[PDB]
């Protein structure tokens, strides 16, 4: 069930796009920056992530890059069936942005304090915790 | 006809 | 022992592909990058870092090593600074080549292998890095 | 100067 389900999101900084996958259960996020918007590389940021996670189902926002075929072939290869969390990880984007050159960086160093931060459990230890359970 | 291009 | 990885460089189609390995589980990280440098090597730790609680990483200790950013974002992220591997990981990537147009593409789904397979009651290193990771959490 | 250059 809910061990398997993700979320995914585009959400929009300095010109550039920003893919965020949530794993609903636990909170904890992927996210990067993509050149484009476009089936392709939405399909790339699916395959890395289902090679990652046990990735059973995304449910995404169904646009133009969802229409084509490539997502479908990924999701179709790799078995997957098919926004405070912007505003939250932005909120942490322009709290380090200053301190790297490039957004990209950025938006990782954000994953990073996202995935860590203590709120008992951070959202890394939250996703190991259901992921490890679920396994039997 | 890949499974990212054609 | 749950932190500790492996990062090694491995090169296909004159192309350049960063491998990280879970030492206890075997579970991998890759991706090809646009070159050996510093910059990209320091990008790729910051993104596993985020992604798993990375305490050590060895490395080849080469030159894409000998400048700060690598050392600058191992220290952010307070990272202490098989070959085989690597072979088993280019035999994948030969078996599913020719369904990707990118070798990026044939990278990612070769991860994809390596981590679900299973080897049997007797897990995927997908399976093995979560349990052994949850373990240490309590 | 910064994490990622200079
Ligand atoms: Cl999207
Ligand atoms: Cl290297």
């Amino acid at each position: 069930s809910s061990p398997g389900i993700w979320q995914l999101d585009c959400t929009h900084l300095e010109g550039k796009v920003i893919l965020v996958a949530v794993h609903v259960a636990s909170g904890y996020i992927e996210a990067e920056v993509i050149p484009a918007e476009t089936g392709q590389e939405t399909a790339y940021f699916l395959l890395k992530l289902a090679g990652r996670w046990p990735v059973k189902t995304v449910h995404t926002d169904n646009g133009s890059n969802f229409t084509g075929a490539t997502v479908r072939a990924a999701c179709d290869w790799a078995g997957i069936k098919q926004e405070s969390m912007n505003k939250e990880l932005k909120k942490i984007i322009g709290q380090v942005r200053d301190q790297a050159e490039h957004l990209k960086t950025a938006v990782q160093m954000a994953v990073f304090i996202h995935n860590h931060k203590r709120k008992g459990y951070s959202a890394g230890e939250r996703i190991v915790d259901i992921i490890a359970t679920d396994i039997q | 006809p890949k499974i990212d291009n054609x």
